[PDB]
């Protein structure tokens, strides 16, 4: 059971956090 | 060099506010990405007030 | 998402596009994500308003 509110929050969160991690090259 | 590291500083709240708007606009049943995205980020913009 | 996809995550397409564009805001203009996005999406609507 999950809601749009929490997933949408997660999605925007992970993209900003992970793309910030991409700045260092965390993606490797 | 001594500096030069791209220290992408993203202000928190960007996501939080546009999140409130995303869930709200999704509930509004948006048509297409064009109008969806325009109003979405525009809602943050409307809240920040670029004009006064 | 959460482990064990019983707790469904809703990605209605806009979500993955949103992420891509949120990377656009973050990569292209880190201090002001929204002004860039608003211009980009207004440009999007301008260039391509759905015509059938």
């Amino acid at each position: 059971r999950e809601t749009a509110e929490e997933v949408s929050a997660r999605i925007v969160q992970v993209v900003t956090a992970e793309a910030v991690a991409v700045l260092k090259g965390e993606q490797e | 060099g001594a500096m030069g590291m791209s220290h992408i500083q993203i202000p928190p709240g960007l996501t939080e506010l546009l999140q409130g708007y995303t869930v709200e606009v999704l509930r509004q049943q948006p048509p297409d990405l064009v109008e969806f995205a325009v109003e979405y980020f525009t809602r943050l913009r409307e809240a920040r007030a670029p004009a006064s």
